[PDB]
């Protein structure tokens, strides 16, 4: 099928960039002193 | 806090934090300018909208040549 | 002609006004089948 | 002391109908918008703008009455009563569709008034202004659909007309011409609305079914006191129920209620963005890969290509009557039709 | 700690680091501009301003450089199609370079202000607390904005000291950068009058200087300072966002309807020019004048510039695109190569027939030909069994005048139909669809993309305004309402005036 | 409470119904006559059942010119013989 | 027509009449 | 003659409503 | 250097990570078809 | 690749459901 | 010259000023008569 | 496929003009409105338990006995927004209404589809308005009808051999 050849990297970065932002924030919250 | 040559020069411009004129001050004059600005916007809008049509004002690509 | 409240029971007011609504709306429904808008 | 403070006092008095400074904008504009609609749907035609009967007077019913948009030839004229089109003639103004701009513009300023009222009342009573913030969604919708959309199109003609059936026509137009159902911004809108209705239902039901017994009555409404300090229902029992039924549950009441704001408000905002695109015909109409395949391969068929055939039907069959200013004449032989039908 | 959506609030009472953050934002935006210009220069083909101008090539920043007088490349070409021109430093490349350097300098400045956040300048001389005198800052900045606005109008746009601006004829055929004199009469408020843009900047600039001086010199009324919370920097954010969404809506509007600042040679034609057949009318006017001066039909149509004909084609209408149809217009219908000429359709009786044009609303459209009076004479039938108007029954032929096909006539129904299908789009062109693997599906121009982005951003910025206005005016209650809130203030009949405790 | 007399007190009072047994029927009848005298048509410019078309025409009187719209409608109205 | 509307009002009044009558003579409502 | 905001509010709605309902009632008897 | 008193710790709890990941993934699932076109 | 992409996202969503349910922060009565 | 539409504009502007002027005159008048009790 | 179903349904049942679908819309628009309203009103009246540098959500602890917002403040706001008596002061009554409105509306939606299943369809005002001569005067209903016809004639373009689509 003749798909847009940037669709793959667009979808990958769309998922990964904000997911990584959240993972960074979560993990550094856990590592904070209790 | 750190003083610098430029900071010393600019000092007076950031020295009157919170200073006000008493009561309503120039508010009435401000309101006049606001009203005038509102009418101005209404005029340019109605011109663009062709609601206000003026002699020698052809609101079209064929405005000049 | 007193401004005295409660002189005419609220249940009578509600029933009469209610029947008034039914009548007006009934007339509008009749009009759907007669004259303009009836398709006829 | 001082007329402004004296006026402020009176405007903000605790009366049956709160007025406020906001009321000076709100009440006239809202009244004129509503009164404009009732007046037009009762008495006013759309014969000269649309070739349509649109009032009770002409024989329309509640479902078919409308205040219709002006003719396409008016462009985006403000169509002011005293403007160069109607020239102060009230009758001609009505016949030209002037009540449409009347209702749209007064309605817009009325909405501004209502949101200002939400702010004004919140400030006076001392609550946070989240209700006003939430109201930004209805405002985004109204502005995008009734103002931005026709402003990007040829004229007000293509804005929604104010009527039940007229709005239905607007929906179907958006399907046939914009393929609006395919638009992910509309899809998010759908999610927010249906998700909001879901949250409304599920929360209402949950509270009503985790109530503490606070009276002896079988009708349980009496057993609540507005001033009571205690929760009227069990958050702990509610949480266990949903955790075991669905897998997850709210545990935080503040999050719960914020989420109820968030979902439908965000949904409406997303749908507004899509309509802004549609103002420009910037549609989600097609998938290019689908079309390239289908064009080359006459056995390839999906629900996506099936819907475009329906759209093509809609455009050809509705356009001549729906867009009378175009003077379309489509001979019978050019109309797309399947077998028999 | 701070929730993710509040991380930047650490700047609220830290003027030095706010400046640093602002410097970083400015570095990023200027870097974007430089990057964008370089990418466009790496992709832009300058070899045909007639049928392959910037707006066919998905150029977004190139038109903004062109609008204010940057028209040449160091490599020797001009957007007007000249060769051997020397643009000096301020070519497209020089502008791109300048923005990249600016970005770097701003970045370095941001680092300095971040590290040296604790400047005495930011402290209140009395309390020693961080403090910004916002009313005076407004005057200073307004004055500066005034001087720049004035200077821009008086020197740059006039050509007194600067290049002027892009101007053209009413049909966008002969565009160039020219000095423009201010228009001081009422036609200065005509959006399509470039002289109005110049007068605006001179006049509004002077008003900015005056009002800035006022705002430097005169303190706010206590009543306004209190009402608008002028000690709170978030008040400025709220009203600035309002000003910005107003401006964004305005530029979306002038881009869509057209103005002297959104020329069609830089951004493409408007949808309304197709709606009203603006170019078709001018083409027909020029042809008639040629015929009246004794030209043959061939000569009359051959005298129509390809550039004018190309405007009269729906593939250049910005209202024919798709949200996910990405890239240059060339990626759709192809890179336009040549005008085929004007197609004249005739039936077997010799009557001229006219193809009904596609309105922007329609993704697809039937093929219907009428006589001069709008009576249907021919069409392409869907169902064939009761066809009355087929090209085959009606002996439809097509003859071309001007362009590549000048003087040719086609009579075979497949070919006549093919050209009729193209005529629904207006004037007919030859396209290169191979170079970019064009898919044959219409895309919008930068006029369309600009309008979309700015109308969307403007709408979203309305939420920003409401949000920050609320935060400003309700600062006291934003962590929640008074725990010991008197029930009398919320219940009715306790106070005569709502909120007022002294009306009990 | 807000300081005004409750609605339930008002609409159950003799004074209320004495006033409104006059004013309600009067407004209702005035509305009826606004339509039955045909004045509604004239105020709003709504076609009567015999005023949509001239006898033979089947074409809608669609407004096609923004600034001569007033005249166009007037022309359409004259063409109704 | 008028006969229909008259039967309506008579049958329609009857219910409220039973209630009104009992309310007047302090009945077991 | 002492009015209230509420009184004004009620009547700006109720007065036209009744008038309109009479109008619409009359329309039910219009024949083409 | 003398420390900046305006600094604050930042937090994202587990529930917010899960909500956020859900948002991103569902948005990707929705928008991906349009990215591929 | 498109299909891989769609299925990947879906698969991640299902994995997220598992963690959100079975590895949630437990609700605690104070 | 004063075009029909400029005359139209002036009519619109005056009308708006009258509506607003009367609204505020009436609201000020009422507020002056009907004052809140406080000392 | 859902959109397909919906468009064909409109062509074959004029569902938009059916009062049960109309009740459905009031149910879901209303549900979303009341969702937003309730959410905003409770959020507006949260009792201050936190500082500015933390989320207000930490001001509520799971299982706490006391209410987390001031319902009197909430009611005092909403009562003034409209008028005192349009506002719920009884939280049980409020939450019942939140349950009932969308649930009842959606029951009607479901009954719309379930009765249109037996071809009792939306209102049909096609050519309902006629002039003195007998000319059809179109209404918005007639325009809807043209759109419906477009859907009807195109759907399942190879499936029908006879003139009427009877199922
Ligand atoms: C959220 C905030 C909440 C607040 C909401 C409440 C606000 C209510 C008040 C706002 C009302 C504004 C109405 C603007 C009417 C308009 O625009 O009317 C349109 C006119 C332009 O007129 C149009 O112009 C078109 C193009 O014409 C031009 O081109 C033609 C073809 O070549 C001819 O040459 C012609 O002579 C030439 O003028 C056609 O002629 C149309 O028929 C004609 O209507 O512009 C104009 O008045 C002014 C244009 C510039 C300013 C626009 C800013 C406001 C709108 C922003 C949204 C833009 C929409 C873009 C789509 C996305
Ligand atoms: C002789 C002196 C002079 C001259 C010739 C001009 C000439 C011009 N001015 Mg300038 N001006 C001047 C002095 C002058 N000015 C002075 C002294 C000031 C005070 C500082 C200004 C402040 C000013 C402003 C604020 C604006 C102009 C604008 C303009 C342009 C009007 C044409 C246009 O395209 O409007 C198009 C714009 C409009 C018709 C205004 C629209 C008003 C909207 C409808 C208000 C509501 C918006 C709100 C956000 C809601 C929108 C809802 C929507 C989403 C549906 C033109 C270049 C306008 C411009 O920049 O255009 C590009 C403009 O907005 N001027
Ligand atoms: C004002 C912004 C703006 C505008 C109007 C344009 C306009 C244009 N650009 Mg430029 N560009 C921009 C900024 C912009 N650009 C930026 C910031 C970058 C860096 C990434 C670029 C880099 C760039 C490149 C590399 C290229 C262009 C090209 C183009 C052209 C084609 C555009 C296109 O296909 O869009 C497609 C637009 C869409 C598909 C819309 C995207 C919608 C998003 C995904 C929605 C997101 C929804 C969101 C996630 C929902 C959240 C919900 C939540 C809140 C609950 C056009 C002239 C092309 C060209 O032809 O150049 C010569 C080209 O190759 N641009
Ligand atoms: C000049 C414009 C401007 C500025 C300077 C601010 C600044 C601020 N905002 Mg406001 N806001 C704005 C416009 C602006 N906003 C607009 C247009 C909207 C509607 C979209 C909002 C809606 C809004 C809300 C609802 C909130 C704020 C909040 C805040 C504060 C904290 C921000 C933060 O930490 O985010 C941190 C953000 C991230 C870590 C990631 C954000 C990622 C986004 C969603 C996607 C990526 C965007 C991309 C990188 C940027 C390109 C932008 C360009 C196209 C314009 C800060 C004072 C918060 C607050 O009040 O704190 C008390 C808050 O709750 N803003
Ligand atoms: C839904 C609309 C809406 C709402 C609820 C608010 C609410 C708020 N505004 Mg914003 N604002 C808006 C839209 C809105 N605004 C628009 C469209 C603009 C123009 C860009 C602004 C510009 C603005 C500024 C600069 C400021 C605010 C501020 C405020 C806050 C205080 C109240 C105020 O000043 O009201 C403003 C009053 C109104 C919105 C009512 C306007 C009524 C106009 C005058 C009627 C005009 C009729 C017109 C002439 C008829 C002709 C129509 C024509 C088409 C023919 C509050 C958060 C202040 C703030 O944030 O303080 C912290 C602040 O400084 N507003
Ligand atoms: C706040 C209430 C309010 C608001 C915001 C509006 C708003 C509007 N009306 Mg509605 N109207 C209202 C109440 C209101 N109306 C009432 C109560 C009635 C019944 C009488 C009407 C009856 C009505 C009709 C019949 C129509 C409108 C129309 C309009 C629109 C255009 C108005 C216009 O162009 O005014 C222009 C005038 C102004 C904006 C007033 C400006 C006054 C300035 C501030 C004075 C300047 C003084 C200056 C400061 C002095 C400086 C001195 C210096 C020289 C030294 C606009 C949407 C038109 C419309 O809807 O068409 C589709 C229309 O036809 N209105
Ligand atoms: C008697 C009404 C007929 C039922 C219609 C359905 C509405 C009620 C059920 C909604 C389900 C919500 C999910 C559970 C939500 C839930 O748990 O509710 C709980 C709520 C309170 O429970 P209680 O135990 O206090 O009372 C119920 C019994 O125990 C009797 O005391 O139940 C009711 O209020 C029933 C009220 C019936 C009285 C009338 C209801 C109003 C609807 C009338 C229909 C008019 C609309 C037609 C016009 C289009
Ligand atoms: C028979 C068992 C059936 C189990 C089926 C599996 C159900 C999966 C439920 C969703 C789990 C994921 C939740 C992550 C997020 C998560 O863990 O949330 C946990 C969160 C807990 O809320 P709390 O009140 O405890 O936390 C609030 C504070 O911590 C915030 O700081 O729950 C909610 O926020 C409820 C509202 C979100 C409701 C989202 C429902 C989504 C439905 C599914 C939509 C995606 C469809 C994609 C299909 C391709
Ligand atoms: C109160 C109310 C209301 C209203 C209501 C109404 C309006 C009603 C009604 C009603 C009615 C109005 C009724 C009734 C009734 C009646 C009846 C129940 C009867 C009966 C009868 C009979 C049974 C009979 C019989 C017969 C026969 C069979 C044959 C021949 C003879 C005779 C006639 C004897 C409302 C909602 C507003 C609200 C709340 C409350
Ligand atoms: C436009 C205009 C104006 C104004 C006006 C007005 C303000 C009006 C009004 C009005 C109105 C204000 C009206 C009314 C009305 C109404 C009605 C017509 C009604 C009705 C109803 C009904 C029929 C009912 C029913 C129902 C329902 C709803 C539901 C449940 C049940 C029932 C069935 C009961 C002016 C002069 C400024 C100027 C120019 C234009
Ligand atoms: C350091 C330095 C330097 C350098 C510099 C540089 C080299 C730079 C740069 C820069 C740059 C090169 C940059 C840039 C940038 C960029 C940007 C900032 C961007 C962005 C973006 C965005 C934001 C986006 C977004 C979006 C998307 C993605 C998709 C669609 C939608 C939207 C549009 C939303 C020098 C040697 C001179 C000197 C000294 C120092
Ligand atoms: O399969 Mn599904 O859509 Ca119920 O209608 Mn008959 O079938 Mn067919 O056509 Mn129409
Ligand atoms: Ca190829
Ligand atoms: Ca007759
Ligand atoms: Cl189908
Ligand atoms: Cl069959
Ligand atoms: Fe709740
Ligand atoms: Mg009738």
């Amino acid at each position: 099928m003749e798909v847009n050849q940037l669709g793959l990297i667009a979808t990958a970065l769309f998922v990964l960039v904000p997911s990584v932002f959240l993972i960074i924030l979560y993990v550094q919250t856990e590592s904070q002193q209790k | 806090a750190r003083r610098t040559w430029l900071g010393d020069i600019l000092r007076p411009l950031n020295s009157e934090y919170g200073k006000v004129a008493p009561g309503w001050g120039t508010t009435p004059l401000m309101a006049v300018f606001m009203g005038l600005f509102l009418v101005f916007l209404l005029i340019i809008l109605e011109i663009y909208n062709s609601t206000l049509i003026l002699d020698g004002v052809n609101v079209s690509w064929k405005a000049l040549g | 002609m007193m401004s005295e409240g409660g002189r005419i029971p609220l249940w009578i007011v509600a029933t009469v006004a209610g029947m008034g609504v039914i009548v007006i709306v009934g007339l509008f429904f009749y009009g759907a089948y007669a004259g303009l808008g009836s398709s006829l | 002391r001082g007329w402004f403070d004296i006026l402020d006092d009176w405007l903000k008095r605790d009366r049956f109908v709160f007025v406020g400074w906001s009321g000076i904008l709100l009440f006239p504009c809202a009244y004129l918008a509503l009164g404009g609609w009732l007046t037009g749907t009762t008495f006013v035609t759309s014969w000269y703008t649309h070739g349509l009967a649109s009032s009770y007077l002409e024989g329309c019913n509640f479902l078919t009455v409308a205040v219709s948009t002006p003719a396409n030839s008016m462009g985006h004229s403000l169509l002011l009563l005293w403007g160069p089109e109607a020239q102060g003639d009230f009758t001609r103004w009505c016949q030209l569709g002037g009540l449409w701009t009347f209702i749209a513009l007064h309605g817009a300023f009325g909405l501004i008034g209502f949101m200002l009222r939400q702010f004004e009342i919140a400030r006076l009573v001392g609550v946070r202004p989240y209700n006003a913030i939430a109201f930004s969604a209805p405002i985004a919708v109204f502005v995008s659909v009734f103002l931005i959309y026709p402003l990007g199109q040829s004229s007000w003609f293509f804005a929604p007309s104010f009527g039940v059936a007229a709005i239905f026509r607007f929906l179907l137009f958006f399907q046939g011409f914009h393929n609006w159902t395919l638009n992910p911004f509309h899809m998010m809108g759908v999610a927010g609305v249906l998700g909001g209705a879901l949250l409304c239902a599920i929360h209402g039901a949950t509270v009503e079914n985790t109530l503490f017994q606070d009276g002896e009555g079988a009708s349980t409404f009496r057993a609540f006191n507005p001033t009571q300090a205690e929760e009227t229902y069990s958050m702990v029992t509610a949480n266990r129920f949903w955790s075991q039924i669905f897998g997850i549950a709210f545990s935080n009441k503040r999050w719960l209620h914020f989420f109820m704001l968030f979902v439908p408000v965000t949904g409406l905002w997303m749908s507004a963005i899509g309509v802004v695109g549609l103002a420009l015909n910037l549609r989600s109409y097609d998938f290019i890969s689908q079309e390239i395949r289908a064009a080359e391969d006459p056995e390839f068929e999906t629900f996506y290509t099936k819907n475009l055939l329906l759209n093509e039907g809609i455009r050809a069959w509705m356009a001549p009557q729906d867009q009378p200013h175009e003077n379309f004449v489509f001979p019978e032989e050019v109309l797309p039709r399947g077998n028999a039908l | 700690g701070l929730p993710w959506y509040r991380v930047h609030t650490v700047l609220i009472n830290d003027p030095g680091r706010l400046i640093a953050a602002h410097l970083m934002h400015t570095a990023l935006v200027a870097g974007w501009a430089g990057s964008m210009a370089l990418y466009e220069l790496a992709t832009f083909d300058p070899s045909d301003p007639v049928l392959n101008p910037m707006w066919r090539q998905g150029m977004f920043v190139l038109p903004f450089m062109a609008r204010l007088g940057v028209t040449g490349s160091w490599s020797g070409w001009s957007i007007t199609g000249e060769t051997g021109i020397d643009p000096g430093f301020w070519s497209f490349e020089g502008v791109a370079l300048a923005h990249i350097v600016l970005s770097g300098l701003l970045f370095l400045a941001a680092c300095w202000h971040w590290v040296y956040w604790d400047l005495e300048l930011f402290r209140d001389p009395r309390t020693g607390e961080p403090a910004l005198d916002l009313p005076k800052m407004f005057g200073i900045h307004l004055f500066l904005a005034g001087l720049l606005c004035f200077g821009f109008g008086a020197f740059h746009l006039t050509g007194l000291f600067g290049p002027g601006m892009w101007v053209s004829d009413p049909y966008g055929l002969t565009g160039s950068v020219q000095p423009v004199a201010p228009e001081w009469g009422p036609d200065g408020f005509n959006p399509y009058n470039p002289g109005g843009v110049v007068a605006h900047h001179i006049a509004a600039g002077i008003v900015g200087i005056i009002a800035g001086l006022f705002h430097i010199l005169v303190r706010p009324p206590q009543r306004l300072y209190k009402a608008l919370r002028m000690g709170n920097i978030e008040t400025v954010l709220s009203s600035s966002i309002a000003a910005v969404f107003f401006a964004a809506f305005v530029v979306a509007g002038t881009m869509w309807y057209g103005s002297a600042t959104t020329p069609i040679e830089l951004f493409g034609p408007t949808r309304y020019q197709w709606d009203s057949s603006y170019f078709q009318q001018e083409i027909n006017r020029r042809v008639q004048a040629s015929l009246a001066s004794g030209a043959t039909l061939e000569e009359a149509w051959s005298a129509i510039p390809e550039k004018l004909a190309f405007y009269d084609y729906i593939g250049n209408n910005p209202a024919k695109g798709g949200l996910f149809r990405t890239g240059p217009m060339n990626k759709g219908d192809g890179i336009a190569q040549a005008w085929k000429g004007h197609a004249v359709f005739r039936n077997k009786e010799g009557e001229e027939l006219f193809v009904r044009r596609m309105p922007a609303f329609f993704e697809s459209f039937p093929v219907i030909l009428t006589d001069k009076n709008g009576v249907v004479k021919a069409d392409i039938p869907f169902r064939r069994a009761e066809s009355k108007y087929s090209f085959e029954q009606q002996g439809v032929t097509v003859s071309f005048y001007g362009g590549e096909l000048n003087g040719q006539t086609f009579t075979d129904p497949p070919t006549v139909k093919s050209y009729a299908r193209k005529a629904i789009f207006g004037e007919i062109f030859e396209f290169d669809t191979e170079t970019l693997n064009s898919d044959g599906i219409f895309r919008t121009s930068p006029r369309g993309w600009f309008t979309f982005a700015h109308a969307v951003f403007a709408l979203l910025f309305f939420f920003g305004h409401i949000w920050h206005g609320a935060r400003t005016l309700f600062r006291d209650v934003f962590s929640g309402i008074d725990p010991e809130l008197s029930p009398e203030q919320v219940e009715w009949g306790f106070y005569q005036k709502v909120g007022d405790v002294t009306t009990r | 409470t807000t300081g005004e007399r409750p609605f339930s007190d008002i609409i159950t009072s003799v004074r209320y119904w004495v006033i409104h047994s006059i004013t309600i029927p009067a407004l209702f009848i005035a509305g009826w006559l606004f339509v039955s005298t045909g004045l509604a048509y004239d105020v709003f410019g709504t076609p009567r059942p015999d005023s949509y078309y001239a006898q033979e025409q089947r074409s809608i009187p669609l407004v096609t010119d923004r600034f001569e719209a007033k005249q166009q409608v007037e022309t359409f109205l004259e063409q109704l013989k | 027509v008028i006969a229909q509307l008259t039967m309506i009002a008579m049958i329609g009044i009857a219910g409220p009449m039973i209630i009104f009558l009992l309310a007047v003579r302090r009945g077991n409502l | 003659p002492i009015f209230t905001v509420r009184w004004v509010a009620v009547h700006t709605l109720a007065v036209p409503t009744i008038f309109f309902l009479g109008a619409i009632a009359a329309m039910q008897f219009i024949q083409r | 250097m003398e420390p900046n008193p305006n600094r604050q710790p930042v937090e994202l709890n587990r529930t917010s990570l899960y909500l956020g990941l859900l948002l991103i993934l569902v948005l990707a699932l929705l928008f991906s078809s349009y990215f591929f076109n | 690749m498109e299909t891989i992409t769609y299925v990947f996202i879906f698969a991640c969503i299902i994995a997220l459901f598992f963690f959100a349910i079975f590895f949630r922060e437990p609700p605690r009565i104070t | 010259t004063i075009t029909p539409s400029l005359k139209g504009f002036f009519i619109g502007l005056l009308s708006g000023a009258v509506v607003l002027g009367l609204t505020f005159a009436v609201l000020i008048a009422i507020s002056q008569i009907d004052k809140v009790q406080r000392s | 496929g859902t959109f397909n179903f919906m468009i064909v349904f409109q062509a074959e049942h004029n569902i938009l003009m059916h009062p049960f679908h109309q009740l459905g819309v009031a149910g879901v628009f209303g549900g979303a409105l009341f969702c937003a309203m309730h959410g905003s009103l409770v959020t507006s009246s949260l009792i201050r338990e936190t500082t500015e540098t933390e989320s207000a959500n930490y001001g509520y602890k799971f299982g706490q006995e006391e209410e987390t917002y001031n319902i009197v403040a909430a009611h005092g706001y909403f009562g003034r927004l409209i008028f005192q008596y349009a506002s719920f002061n009884n939280s049980r009554s409020l939450h019942f209404f939140l349950a009932a409105w969308p649930v009842v509306g959606v029951w009607f939606a479901a009954l719309g589809i379930s009765t249109m299943a037996f071809n009792l369809n939306g209102f049909n005002f096609n050519h309902s308005v006629i002039d003195a001569k007998g000319n059809v005067i179109n209404t918005w209903a007639d325009i809807i009808n043209r759109a419906n016809l477009g859907m009807e004639v195109m759907h399942e373009r190879n499936a029908h051999n006879f003139p009427l689509d009877l199922a």
